[PDB]
């Protein structure tokens, strides 16, 4: 979507990601509060629209977060928001349209999810029979590897190269906080972990985790009147849903992944090149090898280079996952492409610590997805690319 | 439910002749625009609700697959699932019958019937797989 | 919201309501190919962005509607939305402002739901799953049933004053092929009915019924591009959240339908006096009858004298319910909000027949809330005012 | 495999282990004086600091409804209400008792019994509301 007037990013706010006692509605507060604070609002009032995400919690999920702030009633509009795992992100994007559009100055994108306190059957998520794919059988593990079976037909990628993407994530996550599995773990133990889809063990797919994040959004204005230092331009953002055909498809690429990048750079003016560290849909360790490619990182063909070359690490031309991904967070549907926005302002910004990415990053690129009746790849993908906003 | 669940996946897919000859997969065209897809009540290209049916290919070449330790609730495990691709430049979807570790990507395979799942009464139904041909 | 730039509803959509063995994708793509057919939309490549309002079916709602009409992918952004029973109304808001703001100059949005084929019967609807009182047991007749003790208790008003309301939305849908229930029941037959949660007996609750519908919006300009004969102009719409405490609010009013209301009335610059025809959140007996004084239609405390003089009902100072309400269609959650609005377009446009409204409404109002949650009345509240768009 | 609770709720419901009679707990804001139930933060003020209040246990029925269908799993008939207390609470709970016999403006008291079964299946315990005398 090109933005008609810019937008910046001012406070955000996360939670600690993992098994949580806590609600989906504490969880999400927690993380608007810190995102509040952390934009120097005196007036909640101020904020004027919010937008939520969430999976499957509950209708309701955005009013339930600011219903303990109070700041629901009259003077805020909420929407709460689903793409399955697009919704953090969308949730994000909604508000950016506001402050983008005009109708709002200043307003608020959370994206929350509570699984585990919950007794979710397993059949939610997944589509129904009624599904051709599902009917027959399929199940997510199993799509993700046949794109991982073809990649090392094509690459000669082995089951040791695919696992080496859960190694980087969760050794980049080493020292942070919110990452729920961290630091080193062996090749060996990755591919040694259960095989759920040939060639897709445990270690290798992300798991279910509860957790928030909330992301600020406001004019340039509102950033000088809040004085807030080092405010994150919004330099693009696209929502895309996945195309519907039956013909064969090269499932190394990603239709809609691929579009949804290159629209981004065209509306932005920022090439993939330019990006310095990605967050994107690490569900599973191929994904993130094959979305180098689909991204642009690298040519047709060469993920598998990238990743061998430490392309994708410290160091290299751009750090994947810096945060730990998926496969360290694990995925509380509604939270992480909210989530993946939080850090990578806070790396932009030079706040991340023991896992800080050097020399500082001045461009971010976010990536989610979610869904996938047969027939398409994905049902819907999120990107947003933010830069530095902020002189010297 | 005492009325039953259905044993067969699905008339306007799979053919199955009632004089005994061989099952064949079915696609539609499109007679507006000329798009080849399964049955849909209408054209995804150009809307068009104008078809003609198109008897494809009963062999078909993997283009990937899986094989499947850990599956869906009430299919016995292992079993293995594949994109077959069908020279009408159709895929499809469907389990491949036989043994873990023995599939490979672009491997010829034939269409054959077999039970897919359980259904609501715990009895089969049967659809289309692929096969190894020799 | 105020509107940047004039909006417009080109054609709607609607299923009939009531226990579908198709599911919501299926109601939904009929309803959004209705709409689009009734736009003179006759290509999958023109609607530019799309919103889909939804309760618990499915986390990728509206890419299942569309994805089989061929119109997922790269020029469709699809968004879902949540508000509990707002969902679909909420929709049709998305797809206003996109146009408003000249985001995009043609959308829709879709209401749908099917619940028969994903639940038993006989239980009836909890509050919020993470909600305090749904642990205690609150389900939703109760919590409506409440504000009718209360009300006869401060008024001495009788269970036969409430069953009228359920005896004149069926009298409005009798003709109308789209609702579940209707025709003539008499106030004995409604107050003898099953008791459900005292005082709401059966027939004075609405049905928990399967449906969906649809609304294409556009600029003045895709109006006339599409040779739109009776462009309906959207006046005003309004979102707000309910206000949170724990304090001891008086049930009989509701503080969101109020501010929600007299917001709609400022923005909209139309009075309630000036509203021909209504449909509102009916969702038991009690709650039109309280929205009367709510809204402002009557002075406080004559909301039973409006009833009784005949002032909702055909002749009267506002047609309350014309396409027989909740009471006479059932209540899909995400369908909804989305089914007013196509109804009273179709109201607009002289286009019901047998329950057509004379003489010809020009002014259309419509009504959402959305609830469960613990310290409100309502999570949400969504409101449209809608008038003729095509001069004479 | 870790069992499902038996009460509800220790932040709102004490029960004194002396034996003393229970009571439901408020919460006052020391900032700004705003009494509530338990949060984590004020709703008013966003304060932090609480100090906790016994709440009378006795309240008046603001509304009530007699629940013949209920939620999915849940025996009927049954009772809830909105019960206000004189701290200008309202509590939502059920009432013990039979259907068609309360009033709006009805004083109740405080007691504990069983609301649903758990996942275990057994009695989950928490506040009610009854009849007073
Ligand atoms: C009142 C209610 C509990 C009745 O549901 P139920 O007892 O389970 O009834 P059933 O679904 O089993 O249906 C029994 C019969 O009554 C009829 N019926 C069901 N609900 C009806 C209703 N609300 N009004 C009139 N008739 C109804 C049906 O046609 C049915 O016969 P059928 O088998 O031919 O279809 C249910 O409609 C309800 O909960 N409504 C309120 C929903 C709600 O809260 N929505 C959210 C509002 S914010
Ligand atoms: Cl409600
Ligand atoms: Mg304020
Ligand atoms: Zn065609
Ligand atoms: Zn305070």
């Amino acid at each position: 979507m090109k933005l008609q007037r810019e937008v910046y990013i001012a406070g955000v706010g996360e939670t600690k990601f993992g098994k949580h006692t806590v609600d989906f509605d504490v969880l999400g507060r927690e993380a608007a509060l810190q995102a509040m604070n952390g934009s120097n609002i005196d007036r909640p009032d101020m904020i004027q629209s919010a937008y939520v995400g969430n999976g499957m919690n509950d209708m309701t999920t955005g009013q339930a977060v600011f219903r303990g702030l109070g700041m629901c009633g009259p003077n805020l509009p909420i929407i709460n928001v689903q793409s399955a795992c697009s919704a953090g992100a969308m949730a994000v994007f909604c508000a950016i349209k506001d402050v983008a559009t005009g109708v709002t100055d200043l307003s608020i994108g959370v994206g929350t999810e509570n699984h585990t306190m919950h007794r979710q059957s397993g059949a939610a998520f997944s589509a129904a029979r009624s599904d051709i794919e599902t009917m027959h059988g399929a199940v997510m593990t199993g799509k993700y590897a046949m794109r991982a079976t073809r990649y090392m037909h094509e690459t000669g990628a082995t089951i040791e190269d695919l696992a080496m993407i859960t190694v980087k994530n969760r050794k980049h996550a080493t020292h942070n906080p919110y990452a729920w599995f961290k630091g080193a773990i062996t090749v060996e133990e990755v591919v040694n972990s259960r095989m759920v889809a040939y060639p897709m063990t445990l270690q290798q797919c992300c798991g279910i985790a509860d957790g928030a994040a909330a992301v600020v959004v406001g004019s340039k204005e509102m950033m000088k009147k809040l004085g807030i230092a080092k405010p994150v331009k919004v330099a693009g953002v696209v929502v895309e849903s996945g195309p519907y055909h039956n013909r064969p498809r090269d499932i190394t690429g990603d239709d809609i992944t691929e579009t949804t990048s290159e629209k981004l750079y065209e509306e932005s003016g920022i090439g993939p090149k330019e990006v310095n560290i990605l967050e994107l849909h690490d569900a599973f360790t191929i994904a993130e090898l094959l979305y180098y490619e689909c991204m642009g990182l690298c040519k047709k063909g060469d993920g598998l280079k990238f990743l061998r070359d430490g392309q994708s690490t410290y160091g290299g031309q751009c750090v994947v996952s810096p945060r730990g991904g998926l496969l360290s967070y694990g995925h509380p549907i509604g939270a992480s492409g909210a989530a993946q926005i939080a850090q990578n302002v806070k790396q932009l910004r030079g706040e991340c610590g023991g896992y800080q990415v050097g020399p500082t990053p001045k461009v971010a690129m976010s990536h989610v997805t979610g869904g996938g009746l047969s027939g398409t790849e994905h049902a819907a993908c999120t990107m947003h690319m933010l830069v530095k906003g902020w002189g010297s | 439910e005492k009325e039953p669940d259905i044993t067969f996946f699905h008339p306007d897919i799979l053919e199955v002749p009632k004089d005994g000859g061989l099952p064949y997969l079915k696609g539609y065209r499109c007679k507006k625009c000329g798009q080849l897809d399964f049955k849909t009540e209408m054209c995804t290209n150009c809307w068009s609700e104008e078809f003609e049916m198109v008897p494809l290919s009963r062999r078909g070449k993997v283009y990937s697959f899986s094989d499947i330790y850990i599956g869906q609730q009430g299919l016995a495990t292992p079993y293995i699932f594949a994109y077959v691709d069908l020279p009408e430049n159709l895929r499809v979807f469907a389990q491949l019958e036989g043994e873990v570790d023995t599939y490979r990507c672009d491997e010829e395979v034939e269409l054959t019937l077999g039970p897919i799942r359980m259904n609501n009464d715990n009895l089969p139904i049967i659809s289309y797989k692929f096969k190894k041909i020799a």
